[PDB]
């Protein structure tokens, strides 16, 4: 259940790797303009 | 006085003159690529 | 005041490398033989490109310095053609260059592996190495389905100070005095080296004890040939081509002596 | 927009010399071989081959540039000897001892060739 | 916080810091709050199992990512104004009982601290070995260095693009890259490098490069350069038009010869074009007569060949030509190359496989740098890189140059390169390429990647 | 298929926003400068859940 | 006070300890397009004249 | 974005090796050992074809220009 | 021609220089004249001007020519010296263990412009010829100057003691009728310091013949170079275990210390020092510590260096480094300091969350008890940034100040 | 920027403090304690905006 010593370096490189998977590295950039178009903009009008 | 184009979607070997609207007549594409010249051009292989 | 009287001692002669040995020769005359196995020794390779037609998605310059790079057997070709600027013909003939051809298309689905085996020449004595009838054929550039590829290369005879396309060989492994006998090198912890593949020594030791009347002797050579010219002629051209240097610095020295 | 031709490193340029001598003035019985369109392949064993002349006092090689393709050789020998001579000497020792050098390599590889 | 892990109203992005010297309790969802992830810890030990990493290696099958994590409540994503009051932990270790108890009431614990790291700094083998405005400097180059910064460049139509010939990943490579997508676009070539002062022509932060390596397309590039135009129509007054132009016509037709335009007035690709050639014959209408020459010349000391040409139509429904000119570049003297750790110099002069230092076997280095530059910068990490390098090449692998990683030190480098029948030390024996003499000094040789940068001389 | 995104494109023209740093909103904050009046400041830019108008800062 | 001058250059520089401290390697290309007004003379009329 | 012909430091045909090299990986053969089968033992030879990143693969996914 | 580069800050930045034409497309300068214009090769780009008149071509021909130059009178010494590889090598060069054979030595003659074509008699005629390294400086030097310098390493116990006059160590530089008659030369004998053996050759001698001792050195010591060659690698920074052992077993020490010095602060038991408040004495005490434990690891790590290391080589001739760098590759980084403190507490009473709160201990306010060869751990690492970035900072700051 | 992958995520990922390049305090400049995780430390320009622009971490 518990993950050694030995084996982090493999665990924690591989959740790493599920993160940029699924985000991204402009996640940021593209969430902006989605929360913006989908709420702002509907609720400036 | 051809001058042949080529399209950026069907690839079509179509003719354009002059003073005309660029537009693929097989496919309606507007951005056009021309053809390799027929001139002969060296090239050193160093 | 004379020269020396040098021996040789081959260890190993195979098509792709020759490993021999000279002895009761100066370092100067080792070394020059070394440069001259990668700088002066002739050799035929592709120095002029005319692309008919290229539709891949590697530009033109692209292809023609990849065609320099691909070894043409040149064993007993090389020796009979001449250089382009000695030659009283035009910018081609068949005396000074060897004429090339490629026409490949993509016409099925799969990936068409443009090789050497589709430079078809007009002289059969020169081709590409791996074409010489296991190692594989050179790869030259991928086609997709309808891409084409289409040009009319011409090879002529160079050598490597001109460019690295003109070199046979593929690496030239020159060493001298395994054991720091001379102490050229002063190791701070001779423990920690490892022994030379020619080093006559017993484990226990690190270095041979100092020769304060040594000389530079018994060099090694492992000239590993690109293919183009055998191991063996590599030699052979090299020191005649030396050999001719001096001879031709010679006429002019004379002809300046006389002058004077 | 500069790269200069590869083939100019070899190439002798017309109404250009391919060796000059020049006698120095500072030492008696010396010269100075200004070698065009030539490198340190035959600089160091022309050296080595001076040196081993006894009546040579001087014998040197340098290049004054890389990117030049020419070489500069002193020569300095004893008065009942010249520069020359040891030059052209050192040449035809150089000879003899390469084309020794290729019979005696041709004969290991007949013989390696056979058994 | 059992709401926000567990996916619930309380969204993860949503930050709780309790002061608890001042009662005060700020709660905030307002965007622009940095944040980023962290593993959660129990009283002593971390809720990421191993059951999750398990799902996570199946990720393709069960669909099972990044999200199915943070809603497991085992990742929170903890933001700047949080961390005051988060007692992390750099690695789990720390959460094992010691012989003194230095916090043993850890609440959260790091990834991988070297997240902390940027993209450009993350490519840096080894970069807690190097001074660190060293590594700074290299950030600042990796966004200049060639390479293939996309791979539909053949598409694309932009107005300077640099792409290299034969781009190579590098040996010594950290386990980011893999995320950064280096791998598949890097900027840079392997190079065996050899730390040595040679004629004197790699001092004061430059080096000398192997002539016979760039004539085998060493660190060769092409230089994209598009030049566009358009035929305005904007009143009867005065109209341009693309036409090839004519001497008894056209009124500012320079000296220069329009021969290779073509009568539709755009040249042909595939032909060889120079300084103050003309790509595009344009001409305007006037109000030599009734119509003066507005050709878009080609730039100064360019000397490239036309890679292909385009014409569309813009908004306003006017004719509208790209010429895309490729322009092959080679690494010449003047150009600046440098490696991942700051060591940035000019190719101070181009010497030739026959001229250059050689080890026993036929190895020419094919860049050597001035060892002065390591002392003063202090890049540790250039010299573990460029052994590292020689341990992967020779063993069959790519090198784990993570910064943070015990696993992996200049002890066990050198043990395995004893191995290969090379100096633990990566130092070697080479010889004088002019006169074959050994040299006294054991120089230091490897392979180090290296990169080129745009900044070229003839530019 | 490597191309990350997160740019516009304008006139031809790749256009990225660059994130723009501010002080936090609806906060207060006491600092205290050595060359003024007053000893120490505490101001606080206060706007609307819903922006609509510049900070007012108090 | 300070203003732009015809007859300059500018480029990158590169080491090379083959020049004395008071020489400096200028390329073919910046010398062929700078040039220097010389006076003719019938001393340097001839070369002036090659040239 | 191809498999070069030479190696830049020494000389040796590398261009002959790619597809030899990929079809030994496959077989469950380790870098090292492929790269000994080939015929490199300097590890000259032997970045080039553990560095190397086929990026031409990526290029041949897009149409070409003419049909 | 002028040959200038931007920002010029003092007179000998725009001098005067003869051309020298060939192909490639790179303004190539003497490594020596690059001191006086504070240019490196890291992608500089310095102008030429080219006068157009034969008033000006000889104004600058005895005005701001590179040899008239050489000595200026911000500081009545010479501003351009030995460089880099010329100062590391001529070290190697002239040590007492350098012994030249017949061929070496007429190839490094055949370098020198100031040499009458004969050849001097060897310092060792038997068994075997050979020449010392001193024996062909002495032909670089010109004229019949006299002067006498220290090596860096010259111990203060030797010039009181015996052996003054014959040092063991080939110290203490004695230059007579243009003759290294002993010394190893380093950058107090050649480089820009005042007393110099350029100094002396530019007021003894005219500007002419300095200008050449400066080119002789550099050739004929470089083509040497290619002879004995110099490299830096992982075997210059690695030292024995005895030595890392009495740096963690110094630093071990050092962090009991300060845990003292807290705990006596801690208790009350701490009293403030005269002018200092209580926690200005806490930092003084706790860096005064720490700056003791740097510097016995960095002499631990100096006496730990063979003859052959080359960082020693470096820091000895003074070329590049210094003592501190080689401190901080092997033994220890030491203490990061941001605004002339330790790292301030960014957070609340923390520098980095990964700390416990109030902790003024050694590794949580920024002590890099690592070196760079062992490798910096995450909190050392981002404190390292800060000492670095506050580098940056001043350094793009101060141009404007100074510049004004 | 589109001269390598590197540059275009960088710019993708860059900050900006609009303290004004002109500010000669360096306290504003300075690598806070706070940039951990959230920002590289190294991933800075070494011109007139130092430690106004910077890039964030890659989580
Ligand atoms: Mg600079
Ligand atoms: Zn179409
Ligand atoms: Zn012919
Ligand atoms: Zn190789």
């Amino acid at each position: 259940d518990e993950i050694t010593p030995d084996l982090w370096q493999e665990a924690c490189w591989i959740v790493i790797s599920s993160y940029f998977d699924e985000k991204g590295l402009v996640r940021q950039q593209l969430d902006s303009f989605d929360e913006f178009i989908q709420m702002s903009v509907q609720r400036i009008v | 006085q051809p001058m042949i184009y080529i399209c950026g979607e069907c690839h079509t070997e179509n003719e354009i003159k002059s003073r005309d609207p660029i537009r693929c007549r097989e496919c309606g594409y507007r951005i056009m690529y021309k053809k390799r010249t027929k001139r002969l051009v060296v090239f050193d292989a160093r | 005041p004379y020269a020396n009287q040098p021996t040789v001692r081959i260890t190993e002669l195979t098509d792709e490398n020759v490993k021999f040995i000279i002895e009761n020769t100066d370092l100067a005359v080792a070394n020059s033989i070394r440069r001259v196995f990668i700088a002066e020794v002739p050799i035929i390779a592709i120095d002029w490109v005319q692309i008919d037609a290229n539709s891949s998605v590697l530009h033109d310059e692209f292809i023609a310095h990849r065609l320099g790079l691909i070894p043409l057997t040149s064993d007993d070709i090389v020796d009979k053609l001449q250089y382009s600027r000695d030659c009283t013909c035009e910018e081609f003939c068949p005396e000074c260059s060897v004429e090339f051809t490629l026409d490949v298309r993509c016409n099925e689905d799969q990936t068409r592996h443009v090789t050497s085996r589709d430079l078809i020449s007009n002289s059969p004595r020169v081709i590409p190495v791996t074409s010489r009838n296991e190692q594989d054929d050179i790869l030259i550039v991928k086609l997709r389905k309808g891409q084409e590829l289409r040009l009319r290369a011409y090879a002529k005879k160079g050598f490597g100070k001109e460019h690295a396309k003109w070199n046979p060989t593929a690496g030239v492994a020159f060493e001298y005095d395994p054991d720091n006998a001379l102490r050229h090198t002063v190791y701070p912890k001779p423990e920690e080296w490892p022994k030379s593949e020619y080093s006559e020594l017993d484990e226990d030791e690190s270095q041979a004890p100092y020769d304060p009347n040594g000389k530079p002797e018994r060099f090694y050579y492992n000239v590993e040939s690109c293919g183009s010219l055998r191991p063996e002629t590599i030699v052979l051209s090299a020191l005649s081509g030396l050999k001719k240097k001096l001879s031709d610095l010679q006429t002019q020295l004379s002809h300046e002596i006389q002058s004077d | 927009m500069n790269a200069p031709p590869a083939f100019e490193s070899f190439l002798l340029f017309e109404g250009e010399k391919k060796i000059t001598i020049n006698k120095d003035t500072k030492v008696p019985n010396a010269c100075l071989f200004t070698i065009n369109k030539e490198d340190h392949t035959l600089g160091n064993i022309i050296k080595s081959q001076l040196l081993k002349d006894p009546q040579v006092l001087f014998a040197g090689y340098k290049v004054p540039h890389p990117l030049e393709h020419k070489i500069i050789i002193r020569v300095q020998t004893t008065p009942d000897y010249s520069p020359q001579e040891a030059f052209t000497n050192a040449i035809t020792d150089l000879i003899s001892e390469l084309s020794l050098l290729e019979e005696r390599f041709r004969v290991a590889i007949k013989d390696k060739q056979e058994g | 916080r059992k709401l926000r892990r567990q996916m619930d109203i309380i969204v993860s992005e949503v930050s709780m810091i309790r002061d608890i010297r001042e009662r005060e309790i700020r709660i905030y969802t307002d965007a622009g709050r940095i944040c980023r992830p962290l593993l959660i810890v129990e009283k002593q030990k971390l809720l990421l199992k191993k059951r999750h990493i398990d799902q996570l290696k199946e990720r393709e099958y069960n669909n099972y990512s990044w999200q199915d994590l943070v809603a497991s409540g085992v990742v929170e994503y903890i933001d700047t104004l949080e961390e005051e009051t988060v007692m992390l932990a750099m690695t789990p270790d720390d959460l094992q009982e010691k012989e003194v108890a230095y916090c043993s009431t850890y609440t959260h614990c790091e990834i991988h601290p070297s997240m902390i790291l940027g993209v450009c700094a993350s490519i840096i083998p080894f970069p807690d070995h190097n001074q660190s405005p060293r590594n700074t400097y290299q950030s600042a180059m990796g966004k200049q260095a060639m390479g293939v910064y996309i791979t539909n460049f053949h598409v694309r139509m932009d107005t300077l693009a640099h792409v290299l010939y034969y781009p190579q990943k590098p040996l010594v490579t950290t386990r980011s890259m893999e995320y950064l997508r280096f791998r598949e676009l890097p900027a840079g070539i392997n190079s065996i490098v050899a730390i040595a002062s040679y004629t004197g022509y790699n001092q004061e932060d430059s080096v000398i490069m192997n002539r016979s390596a760039v004539d085998r397309g060493f660190f060769r590039s092409v230089f994209y350069r598009s030049y566009k135009e358009q035929e305005s129509k904007k009143g009867f007054d005065q109209e341009e038009v693309f036409e090839k132009p004519t001497r008894e016509t056209c009124q500012g037709m320079r000296h220069a010869i329009y021969d290779k335009l073509d009568d539709d007035g755009l040249i042909a690709p595939g032909v060889r074009v120079s300084g103050d050639d003309v790509i595009i014959g344009k001409t305007v209408t006037l109000p030599r007569y009734t119509k003066r020459d507005c050709s878009t010349f080609l730039r100064t000391s360019e000397t490239g060949i036309v890679d292909q040409v385009m014409v569309t139509l813009n908004q306003e429904g006017y004719k509208f030509c790209k010429i895309r000119v490729r322009s092959v570049r080679i690494p010449q003297i003047g150009d600046k190359f440098a490696s991942r750790h700051g060591q940035k110099g000019t190719c101070g002069i181009q010497y030739r496989q026959e001229d250059m230092p050689f080890t026993c076997e036929g190895i020419t280095p094919d860049i050597i740098i001035n060892p002065h530059a390591i002392p003063s910068r202090m890049t540790i990490g250039h010299l573990i890189e460029c052994l590292q390098g020689k341990v992967s090449a020779n063993k069959g692998e790519i090198g784990d140059a993570t910064p943070f990683n015990d696993a992996v030190n200049v002890q066990k480098i050198s043990n395995l390169l004893s191995d290969y029948g090379y100096h633990l030390r990566g130092n070697e024996v080479l010889y004088n390429g002019f006169t074959g003499r050994k040299i006294t000094s054991q120089i230091f040789i490897g392979p180090t990647y290296y990169q080129r940068l745009k900044h070229m001389v003839d530019d | 298929p490597l191309d990350p995104g997160g740019y516009f494109i304008i006139n031809g023209s790749e256009k990225v926003l660059i994130a723009q740093e501010k002080m936090a909103t609806n906060t207060v904050y006491v600092f205290a400068k050595k060359d003024s009046k007053y000893a120490y400041t505490g101001e606080c830019r206060s706007c609307l859940e819903n922006s609509s108008r510049p900070t007012s800062t108090i | 006070m300070g203003k732009r001058v015809d007859f300059s250059a500018r480029t990158v520089i590169t080491p090379d300890p083959n020049l004395s401290i008071d020489q400096v390697g200028v390329p073919r290309s910046i010398a062929a397009n700078m040039t220097f007004a010389e006076i003719v003379t019938p001393f340097n009329i001839d070369r002036l004249q090659e040239l | 974005m191809i498999i070069p012909v030479r190696c830049f430091t020494c000389g040796k045909i590398v261009g002959n090796k790619w597809e030899a090299y990929l079809g030994l990986l496959q077989a469950e053969y380790t870098e090292g050992d492929a790269l000994d089968a080939l015929g490199l033992k300097r590890y000259c030879c032997r970045r080039m074809l553990l560095a190397h990143v086929d990026l031409i693969e990526k290029l041949l996914n897009y149409a070409p220009l003419e049909k | 021609v002028i040959f200038n580069r931007q920002p010029t800050l003092h007179k000998m930045s725009m001098m005067g220089h003869r051309v020298r034409i060939l192909p490639w497309s790179t303004f190539r300068l003497n490594l020596s004249v690059t001191t006086p214009y504070n240019a490196d090769f890291d992608g500089d780009e310095m102008n030429l001007h080219l006068p157009q008149s034969l008033e000006t071509r000889a104004e600058i021909q005895e005005l701001a020519m590179v040899p008239r130059m050489i000595v200026t009178p911000q500081s009545n010494r010479p501003v351009m010296g030995i460089v880099q590889d010329t100062l590391t090598a001529v070290r190697k060069f002239t040590k007492r263990d350098v012994f030249l054979e017949r061929g070496e030595v007429m190839n490094l003659l055949m370098f020198l412009s100031t040499w009458d074509g004969k050849v001097p008699q060897p310092a060792i005629l038997k068994p075997r010829p050979l020449w010392t390294g001193k024996q062909i400086f002495s032909l670089i030097i010109p004229g019949h100057i006299n002067c006498i310098r220290t090596h860096s390493t010259h111990p203060d116990d030797e010039d009181s003691g015996p052996y003054k006059h014959i040092s063991p160590g080939d110290t203490k530089v004695v230059v007579e009728n243009g003759e290294l008659i002993m010394g190893i030369l380093c950058k107090k004998s050649l480089g820009t310091s005042a007393g110099s053996l350029v100094h002396i050759s530019y007021l003894e001698m005219g500007h002419d013949i300095t200008r050449l001792f400066y080119s002789n050195i550099q050739t004929v010591i470089n083509n040497w170079l290619l002879i004995e060659g110099h490299t830096i690698g992982i075997g210059d920074s690695i030292a024995d275990s005895k030595t890392y052992q009495d740096i963690q077993n110094t630093i071990k020490k050092a962090k009991q210390d300060v845990i003292e010095v807290i705990e006596k602060a801690h208790n009350n038991e701490l009293e403030p020092t005269p002018g200092n408040t209580l926690r200005q004495t806490f930092e003084n005490q706790v860096n005064r510590i720490l700056n003791d434990a740097r510097d016995k690891t960095g002499s631990s790590a100096q006496k730990s260096l063979s003859e052959y290391n080359n960082f020693k080589s470096m820091v000895v001739s003074g070329a590049k480094g210094s003592k501190i760098n080689i401190s901080q590759v092997i033994a220890v980084v030491g203490q990061q300091n941001v605004e002339g403190k330790r790292i301030p507490f960014g957070f609340k009473h923390r520098t980095l969350p990964h700390f416990i709160k109030d902790d003024y201990g050694p590794e949580s306010r920024g002590f890099v008890e690592n070196s760079y060869l062992a490798g910096l751990t995450p909190t050392e690492f981002f404190f390292h940034a800060m000492g670095g970035r506050e580098g940056l900072i001043d350094t793009a700051v101060k141009t404007a100040e100074t510049g004004y | 920027n589109r001269l390598t992958f590197a540059s275009t995520l960088s710019h993708l990922r860059r900050l900006n403090s609009p303290i004004g390049r002109d500010g000669k305090l360096a306290k504003p400049r300075q690598l806070h304690n706070t940039l951990w995780g959230m920002v590289c430390p190294a991933e800075t320009p070494e011109g007139h905006a130092v430690g106004l622009v910077k890039n964030l971490a890659l989580m």
